[PDB]
């Protein structure tokens, strides 16, 4: 489980960087998922049923690998349909060099309300202009949500 | 392509364990699904559950005694219901669906797991011969529960082969017949097995029936 | 709000003869378009004591190694399964499930039943053996073998006696290969009454046959 | 700066033992700080590391039933327990990682930054203090210290607290037959300042807290 | 497991050579591979890094090179200061894993030992042991040979040699042979005397003493 994360992390994002991550907060500059590559993907990948879920590195056919994603075949399988009978709404990931990518549709960034952004353990790393916002209760599927 | 689990008699407010088992041995990007068929009911759809990511669906007539896991290694899902009532005697089918959700339906099926949900005890079948184109066949008699299963030969005569539905006698076990029918001219030659076996009672009989 | 889904299947019996075109009309009380465009009815087909099989997916996607006269058409509420030609191979059940409501349902099932030809019976009497009789037991059986169409009538005689009401039949699935039926009757009569007798016969009514056919034995032999 | 290491212990087969590592003067956490053990004369083996990305430690398969790593930020201090421990165990353990904040979230690390190492000993010998000879002398004349029966190693020795560097060689310790170990240290100086210098050697043997100081003189 | 492969074990060159060893990858690495150097007693101190980027603090005379399964560490000229066995390791895969090492040493010009004797101290000789210790102080090459004499009695299996790690400043070698003896068997001879055969003495050195 654990080693079914993509640890294909740059130099450059170093322990110094990622200190800062979650530090910028004292701010001007601030505001369709299918097969991706683990070659390109640093840290666990999120995808929101609306509550947030890990999908690890399989091989192109599904199957769950656990070699930190340094394979060449290992994939992350994101392919959604709408979650009242689909699997998830869309999915969020850091990429190699730092950025946050998406995809899919938020459930309703993975964002509940136009205030509201679904609550999970790398929100402030992957989203850091939110490191201010309050955790509250949501009931959809009982989950947490954080807002301004 | 989806071994699934042996048939059972349970006995009513115990629980069932019933397993479903990919001939790959490994779980890929493929959602699981339970359909039941209860007798005189349409295919009733229990639940859901990804063995490569963890998400698991019930539905709400099921939502509180029913439980689908999923053991990984071994690549075998499982579906529990407890709090057995008399109406959940039924066909259980485990279904393979599209990962991205339901919608297309089901694109595989196992080959299904009967649960008889009754206090009646397990009886083992009496075989008996019908002896004499000549028709020839096996009387399996005084058994519980459904099903009993009849080859002949060993799977090698399938040719004009009928296994009648079994019928509920009156004393509440149940009996059925295989026949088959074959050449005069083979009669004085050939040999003709039944081929009975009774899951939960562990009784496998080999009748040979020759004429008189 | 969320409102019950019913899936109606007509007709609930589809007898067609052979070589001509059939069709099954699935409707839903409400529109099967998702959010994702997509209509999601999909159709199953299952055989006597097999697991269902799937023929189309999304209304009219063919799955594979299904055979080209099956196609389905419709939207919205209203879809229809049509088979072109029907072989003998296409007796079943036919269900039509939805994938676009919570929970996924599946229809009442249409019973299609091939008419061919008529086919008189071969009736096959079989006296118990001395196994059964050694218990206290004695099973008379039957056979009525490949017959259409299903309409039989089966009279035991013990001694002339018409017997009533003690004997059980069974009839197999029409037959994907011929399109024929099977039956077993079953009389029962404790060990006591069997020795009491000595002619036991079943007389066979049918379309195929030009009068009743009697196949009798006698106990002793 | 410096990652400073707890002292050599000796262990018995099966027990557990805890090495800490303290970052002075930064955070813990920026380091990377993975383990790495040397075996007696032999190479370099990666035990577990700190991966930023996960926030956690992971451990190669080798040693993934019995050691775990931890790090408490307050303190600045890492620490990594190895259980079940068998005979072939004995190795000195390094922490190390990178400094300046440089560690790769990815755990993927060369490390510049390395503690003084740890020697632990799988054994079940008890630990024996060493007693302390002088070797006396009688242009440069020789002197030394003779550091007998000890267990386990090391022992380390340094002359006049350090001050005295060139010329000093301290050998390699010897295993008698007995089970204990013995070492010696000598250092070449000015036959003219026998008399007139101070030459101390400064022993330190850590599994049984004994330190000497011990001067050694002529006759 | 990536497996890293150097070549060699063991290395001899003289002051001023080009020195190369060779570092094999069981993979692709890219230029993902870092070379160390630890000499004796110390920690292992990072020379490159990232295959051919140098750190900062080493000398110019080190440098790396290579890309995929095949790299290189080379040492222009080679120095005094230089003799440690340096080790690769790969920084591209998860577990971190480091080559064998190779071991580099010095050919210089002979040089002979200089021999002393050290009788055993008397706080020694009140605990019931004695010690004698023969020192080789600053010989190359490190091939060398002691031998005690009592009373000129030769000794064997009485003693015990250990050697020092080449210097870093004059690639010399020193040796300590320590001969033991009860207190009893120390009291009963007069002369105590070590025999020392080097390739730079012309003619074996005796240093000796006597009780008292
Ligand atoms: C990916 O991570 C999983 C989870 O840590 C790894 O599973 C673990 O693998 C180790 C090494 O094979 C197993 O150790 C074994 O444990 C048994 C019982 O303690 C011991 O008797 C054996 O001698 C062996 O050391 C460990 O049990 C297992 N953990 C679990 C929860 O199954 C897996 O190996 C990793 N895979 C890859 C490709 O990195
Ligand atoms: C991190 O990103 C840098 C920048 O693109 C990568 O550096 C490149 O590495 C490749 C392969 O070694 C070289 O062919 C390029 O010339 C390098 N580019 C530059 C600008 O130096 C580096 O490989 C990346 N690291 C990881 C682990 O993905
Ligand atoms: C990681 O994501 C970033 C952001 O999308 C990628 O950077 C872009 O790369 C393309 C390459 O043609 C450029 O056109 C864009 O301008 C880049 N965006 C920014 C903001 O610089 C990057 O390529 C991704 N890296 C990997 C390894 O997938
Ligand atoms: C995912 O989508 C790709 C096309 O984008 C397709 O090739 C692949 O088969 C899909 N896999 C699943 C599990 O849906
Ligand atoms: C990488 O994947 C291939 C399959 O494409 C597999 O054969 C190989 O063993 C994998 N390597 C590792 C180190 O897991
Ligand atoms: O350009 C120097 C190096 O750059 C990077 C990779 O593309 C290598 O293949 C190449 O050799």
């Amino acid at each position: 489980h654990i080693n079914s994360t993509a640890l294909n992390c740059n130099e450059s994002l170093n322990t110094g960087w990622l200190a800062g991550l979650f530090y910028q907060h004292k701010s001007s500059g601030c505001p369709p998922c299918g097969i991706v590559p683990a070659k390109s993907v640093c840290g666990p990948v999120y995808c929101f049923t609306p509550s947030p879920v890990v999908v690890g590195t399989t091989d192109r056919s599904g199957a769950p690998t656990y070699s930190w994603g340094a394979n060449d075949t290992d994939v992350f399988v994101l392919n959604n349909t709408r979650p009242p009978l689909g699997n998830w709404f869309g999915c969020t990931w850091m990429n190699s060099t730092g950025f946050t990518k998406v995809c899919g549709a938020p459930p309703g960034g993975p964002w509940i309300t136009p205030r509201c952004m679904v609550d999970y353990p790398y929100r402030l790393w992957h989203y850091p202009c939110t490191i201010n916002y309050t955790i509250f209760k949501v009931r959809m599927h009982r989950l947490e949500a954080a807002c301004n | 392509l989806l071994e699934q689990s042996g048939a059972e008699l349970k006995k009513p407010g115990s629980s069932v364990k019933v397993s479903c088992k990919p001939s790959d041995g490994t779980f890929r990007a493929y959602t699981l699904s339970w359909v039941r068929q209860a007798p005189g009911q349409t295919l009733e759809w229990m639940g859901r559950i990804m063995p490569t990511v963890g998400i698991t669906n019930y539905a709400q007539k099921f939502q509180g005694r029913v439980t689908i896991s999923a053991d990984m290694s071994t690549a075998t899902a499982y579906m529990e219901l407890s709090s057995l009532r008399s109406d959940d005697t039924a066909i259980y089918y485990c279904a393979k669906g599209p990962y991205v959700g339901l919608g297309e339906g089901f694109s595989e099926w196992g080959q299904g797991t009967l649960v008889t949900v009754s206090s009646a005890s397990t009886k083992g079948p009496s075989v008996f011969p019908l002896a004499p184109t000549a028709a020839l066949g096996c009387l399996v008699k005084d058994y519980f529960p459904e099903p009993v299963t009849v080859s002949w030969n060993s799977g090698a005569l399938t040719s004009g082969v009928h296994t009648f539905p079994a019928v509920l006698q009156s004393s509440g076990l149940y009996s059925l017949s295989s026949v088959v029918t074959v050449p005069s001219s083979s009669l004085g030659t050939q040999t003709y097995i039944c081929n009975v076996n009774h899951k939960p009672s562990n009784t496998k009989v080999d009748k040979k029936v020759e004429p008189k | 709000i969320e409102l019950e889904l019913v899936l109606t299947q007509s007709p609930l019996s589809l007898p067609v003869t052979l070589g001509q075109p059939a069709s099954i009309s699935c409707r839903s009380t409400q529109s099967l378009v998702y959010s994702d465009g997509n209509t999601y009815l999909n159709w199953f087909h299952q055989r006597a004591g097999q697991p269902p099989r799937r023929l189309i997916y999304k209304v009219s996607n063919r799955d594979s190694g299904v055979p080209e006269r099956f196609s389905g058409s419709g939207s919205g509420t209203d879809f229809t399964l049509k088979i072109s030609r029907v072989e003998a191979e296409d007796v079943g059940i036919y269900y039509c499930m939805q994938g676009a409501h919570w929970p996924p349902t599946f229809g009442g099932g249409t019973k299609v039943e091939i008419n061919r030809t008529v086919a008189a019976p071969s009736v096959f009497i079989f006296p118990p053996s001395d196994e059964q009789l050694k218990s206290g037991t004695a099973s008379v059986v039957c056979l009525l073998n490949n017959f259409y169409p299903r309409e039989a009538k089966v009279q035991w005689k013990v001694d002339n006696a018409l017997q009533s009401g003690n004997s059980q039949e069974s009839v197999t699935e029409q037959d994907s290969k011929d399109s024929t039926y099977s039956l077993s009757s079953t009389l029962t009569l404790s060990k006591a009454d069997y020795e009491k007798h000595k002619v036991y016969a079943c007389e066979v009514t049918h379309q195929g046959l030009s009068s009743p056919v009697t196949k009798s034995f006698n106990r002793g032999e």
